[PDB]
């Protein structure tokens, strides 16, 4: 068969474009999550919840990693995070069977913002509608990226985003600092994502995943019941 | 809430939502029928309703129930023709997993491909999203048995008690209230909950003619079809 | 099919194609950067948008991108499409290297790029690019130069310019005050400070909210430096107190 | 492993139903060099169930101080603010009831400044 | 409106419009009818004659699809053809690759699979005729299967398409077609299509009769003039 090869993607008479605002509009709308970084590695924490009691928690994940020390969380549209897990996947593959290392994180962001790009461009096609949280630890120094539908990235120590998102920053402007640790930087991640939470927060609505110089993980339940105990 | 042609094809409105998928949603109820799925502690069950208007019809021929694999069974509903080209290309796949890697292929990943593949539609400009659902339920090594669900928007879920069809909603609440409970399952009691919950859904009191009944278990993985006579041997253990 | 087109390609009856005027009105606003030179060495300030109180500040730079040993470029408008652009013309100049073994000069590459950002307004009915940039160089033909760019494909030498939303303002200063041949690398960077105090409205110009390169030449180096923080804001002083002297001698 | 920190928290619930003061005081010194050994979440849970069981019964004049110090210092060398904060706050809280002058004034002006920012 | 032009809109209330009008552009073909014996098949169709200018034999609208296969349509001629000459090269295809004669089955899924690829994109429209397969093999009995343009295929005991569908399968129901073999079938084909299309519609009209079954060992073809003669005969008695 054949496609249309006609962007659908134009430029108003005001110098704007449309469809990036309105993938933005249906960002906004997703569930919340937060990702702090302090000196020695990074926390993600993302807020899921079942409709009901006959939804299987543990079939599915939020959290999910590139590689043995990438991890990435999401907000926004479901469907469209696991074609863009999938293209991360292959191009880690790529780049560690040319020059036989582990990938840099930069790297990684800049290919996948590149393609999120490029998908807004070309004919008979509509952007994506997520924004992603991207946390590395190479050569020492932790990193923290976040992207956009419309290609662009930037670098944080502390970002906020989904639903309620200026209070998130708001919140962490007058509580984060450059100097704690780990565990204090996931109290306070729990505390923030407190803000916006159901009524009792339980140990399975909540995913957090850490990143330190031995590597990414997924924190077990057990241990996430652990910490919303002796906090709050 | 619309501006141009978001209405026509598959881009974003200004609130940030796409209407021509969420019209096939509700094109899933034009076949007017229902179908409930249980899990129990050793098996899985799946049961549907049939109807045939008229005698001049072949009443051999109007399944629902498809054998995808020897081990993994699925139940559709919505448009007719939708729902045989995803059982065909359900069964290209697994036999392709089953060339290529050399050995059985799990049901989640059968269900993720089938959702990945339907999400293009839901991409591009020029095709149209498949208004038909998806059931499936197998047997998996160290887990025992597994129930999933998948959708024309490309979200697939796992369950453990599902219904899809006209009485969705009615038919989910009086299933959570009847597992609120936290009794045990047995092969008996999880056919008996499954029947009931349809029966008392659309108020029929049915005879042995009228239901159809698929069944999975830690014995015979093998996908079965129930016979009318040993399911009318369970309608009437039912009825004390 | 031919209901949902949009027709980005076509003329108008009055003679011009909007596409690349609406991209000119979007350049309009989205940054300020400008480019002077007048002797050894030449200077591009840029003004930095991105000023929040949580950015991790990596790359060591955020506008100013470095093309070859001996060019430079910022850029203005939508950040994607410049990443687009940037990578493009990287290779355009280490393709030439390969075939000529000889540095590419400067010319040449700005008529590459501006062909193929050309080409998307004549045929293939795909939305234009957004961007226009200056560029900086040096080569053995015609030493230090300075050009700019245009969604709509021409370009042009200069010798002082802006790009930015309040270009006019900056445009019509640079014109008052400047002279042919004489100004070394020490009174462009202090005429820079000038007209981005009168563009800017936020005025004791924080030092965190602009950014300078110059390039100068060495015997076989022609070497690019981006001066850091710690060597503007004794600048911006000198500034400060030499305008207060020159007032409050009126 | 586990097991023995259950055994610990139920030991101790047993301990404070009965009514005295002097085994909670040996359990808590009993621990002190097992601590460092499991997760800092089970560590500081059972720091918090084994000081407010202790201190929410009746005065003990020997033990109702160095061990609110030595928790202090204990935090401290784990580096867990909120932690030191809440027993800063419980530890001037509890001077007042022994009568004291000048210990609970200059601990509080301390902890305003750190506590308002 | 405009929701109704293309075939990859959604109406708002979830339902293509496109098949709809197809569907109805065959109500307005004549009529053909099929009715499956105990040993075989019997196919019938009334033929309208315009004007006296064209020759007997003239477009016949039972085709012959294969050695033990035969299709009859109704519709539009053009895509009944194409459908035709499609099922007859995929028969041959088949043929040739395994090495025996295809069953029912298989092609009636296969066409109607290729009929339903035409639904889903907006550079082509979907077909318009409406028809009938049927068969007979000395392992499996008889089969009779019906398939119409949205892409949907059932078997039957016996069917009718056209005008008057249900008028033709009131009288269709009455009879005791379980028992009797196909060879008094005839004489009652005759007398249920004399029993319609009344004298006012149109003037004249003729017979147009097919055969398959045990009785010719498997081969499908024409009936022999003289039982038409017979049968067309016994059916003028209805005048009573």
């Amino acid at each position: 068969e054949r496609g249309y090869s006609f962007s659908l993607t134009t430029f108003s008479p005001s110098g704007k474009l449309v469809q990036i605002e309105y993938a933005l509009a249906a960002v906004a709308g997703g569930a919340p999550s937060v990702g702090i970084k302090a000196a020695n590695g990074v926390v993600l924490a993302t807020e899921k919840k079942q409709k009901s009691i006959l939804y299987d928690e543990r079939s599915v994940h939020k959290v999910e990693p590139i590689t043995k020390h990438i991890g990435l969380v999401y907000s926004g549209m479901g469907p469209d995070y696991r074609v863009l897990v999938h293209r991360a996947r292959k191009l880690a593959q790529q780049y560690y069977l040319v020059y036989q290392e582990p990938i840099p994180t930069a790297q990684l962001v800049q290919r996948v913002a590149s393609v999120m790009q490029e998908y807004t461009q070309s004919g008979g096609v509509r952007p994506f509608g997520v924004s992603l949280l991207i946390c590395g630890w190479n050569e020492g120094r932790p990193y923290l990226f976040q992207s956009d539908p419309s290609g662009a990235y930037f670098a944080w120590k502390a970002t906020a985003m989904g639903k309620n998102y200026v209070n998130g920053k708001t919140f962490l402007e007058k509580r984060y600092n450059e100097d704690l640790e780990l565990e204090d930087a996931i109290h306070t991640a729990i505390l923030t994502l407190k803000e916006s939470f159901e009524g009792q927060m339980t140990e399975d609505n909540i995913e957090v995943g850490i990143c330190n110089e031995a590597g990414f993980r997924r924190l077990t339940p057990t241990e996430v019941k652990d910490y919303l105990a002796a906090i709050a | 809430s619309s501006a141009g042609f978001d209405r026509h094809i598959t881009i974003f409105s200004p609130e940030g939502r796409l209407y021509q998928v969420e019209y096939a949603f509700k094109a899933i109820n034009q076949g007017g029928l229902t179908s409930v799925a249980v899990r129990g502690k050793d098996c899985a069950v799946i049961v549907t309703q049939k109807k045939v208007p008229d005698k001049l019809l072949d009443s051999s021929t109007v399944t629902h129930l498809f054998k995808i694999t020897e081990n993994i069974g699925c139940v559709m509903t919505g448009m007719t023709a939708d729902s045989r080209s995803q059982v065909q290309r359900a069964r290209y796949e697994a036999a392709n997993w089953k060339y290529k890697y050399g050995y059985e292929i799990p049901v989640d990943m059968l269900c993720k491909r089938i959702a990945d593949i339907s999400q293009v539609y839901t991409q591009n400009a020029e095709m149209r999203p498949l208004g038909c659902c998806m059931i499936l339920i197998g047997i998996d090594e160290e887990q025992g048995p597994q129930v999933y669900k998948c959708d024309p928007a490309g979200y697939y879920c796992g369950f453990k008690a599902t219904a899809a069809g006209v009485k969705q909603t009615e038919s989910t609440s009086f299933l959570e209230k009847k597992v609120k409970k936290k009794f045990d399952w047995t092969f008996e009691q999880t056919v008996e909950t499954a029947i009931t919950c349809l029966s008392t859904v659309l108020s029929i009191d049915f005879k042995p003619s009228e239901i159809e009944v698929g069944v999975v278990t830690v014995e015979n993985p093998k996908f079965r079809i129930l016979t009318e006579a040993e399911i009318d041997a369970h309608l009437v253990a039912l009825a004390e | 099919s031919r209901r949902y087109d949009s027709r980005t390609t076509i003329f108008s009856p009055e003679g011009r194609l909007y596409q690349v005027e609406y991209a000119m009105e979007a350049i309009g606003h989205a940054g300020t950067c400008l480019g002077i030179l007048a002797n050894d060495g030449v200077l591009l300030a840029a003004e930095r948008r991105n000023i929040h109180k949580l950015l991790d500040e990596v790359f060591f730079s955020e506008k100013i991108y470095k093309l070859n040993e001996d060019m430079a470029c910022s850029v203005a408008g939508i950040t994607s499409d410049a990443n687009v652009l940037t990578n493009e013309l990287r290779l355009i100049a280490q393709r030439y290297l390969l075939q000529y073994q000889e540095p590419i000069p400067c010319e040449q590459l700005v008529t590459a790029l501006c062909d193929i950002k050309q080409a998307y307004t004549q045929f293939g009915g795909k939305r234009p690019f957004g961007v226009s940039l200056l560029y900086i160089g040096w080569d053995k033909h015609y030493g230090f130069q300075l050009y700019q760019s245009d969604p709509s494909g021409n370009y042009g030498g200069w010798k002082a310019t802006c790009i930015g939303n309040n270009s006019a303002a900056a445009v019509s200063m640079l014109k008052q005050d400047y002279k042919e041949g004489e100004m070394t690398l020490k009174s462009a960077l202090a005429l820079a400070i000038k007209v981005l105090n009168k563009t800017m409205d936020v005025s004791k110009l924080s030092a965190e909210k602009v950014e300078i390169a110059t390039l100068t030449r060495e015997n076989g180096k022609t070497v690019i430096r981006v001066l850091k923080q710690k060597e503007v804001e004794q600048l911006i002083k000198k500034h400060e107190e030499e305008e207060a002297k020159a007032e409050r001698e009126k | 492993v586990q097991v023995k920190e259950q055994s610990i928290l139920e030991l101790g619930s047993l301990l404070a139903k009965t009514g005295q003061a002097a085994e909670l005081g040996g359990l808590l010194k009993y621990v002190r060099p097992f601590l460092n050994s499991i997760s800092k979440a089970k560590a500081a849970r059972l720091v918090r169930s084994l000081l407010d069981l202790f201190l929410d019964m009746e005065a003990a004049t020997g033990q109702e101080v160095e061990l609110c110090l030595e928790c202090i210092e204990w935090a401290k060398s784990e580096k867990r603010t909120f932690l030191r904060q809440a027993l800063e706050a419980r530890l001037v809280s509890l001077y007042f009831d022994t009568k004291r002058y000048q210990e609970a004034l200059h601990l509080g002006s301390q902890l305003l400044r750190e506590l308002k920012k | 409106t405009g929701y109704d032009l293309s075939a990859s809109t959604f109406s708002p209330d979830g339902r293509v419009f496109q098949v709809e009008y197809a569907m109805k552009a065959v109500e307005n073909s004549s009529t053909a009818i099929g009715i499956r014996c105990k040993d075989g098949v019997v196919f019938g169709v009334e033929k309208l004659v315009l004007s006296k200018l064209y020759e007997e034999g003239s477009n016949k609208r039972l085709f012959n699809v294969d050695r033990h296969v035969g299709m009859a349509v109704a519709g539009l001629l053009a895509d009944a053809r194409s459908l035709a000459d499609i099922a007859r090269e995929e028969a041959s295809n088949f043929r040739s690759n395994f090495g025996y004669n295809i069953p029912l089955k298989h092609l009636a899924d296969r066409v109607a699979m290729y009929v339903h690829a035409y639904t889903l994109y907006s550079a082509v429209r979907p077909f318009g005729c409406s028809f009938m397969l049927g068969s007979y093999s000395v392992n499996d009995g008889a089969q009779l299967y019906m398939i119409d343009p949205s892409g949907v295929s059932y078997g039957y005991w016996g069917c009718a398409i056209g005008k008057a569908r249900q008028a033709a399968k009131t009288e269709i129901e009455k009879l005791q077609m379980k028992e009797m073999t196909c060879r008094d079938i005839v004489k009652e084909v005759a007398k249920i299509i004399y029993i319609v299309h009344d004298e006012v519609k149109d003037k004249a009209f003729e017979l147009e009769l097919s055969w398959v079954g045990e009785l010719t060992n498997g081969r499908h073809e024409i009936v022999p003039k003289d039982i038409r003669e017979e049968a067309e005969k016994y059916a003028k008695e209805s005048l009573k």
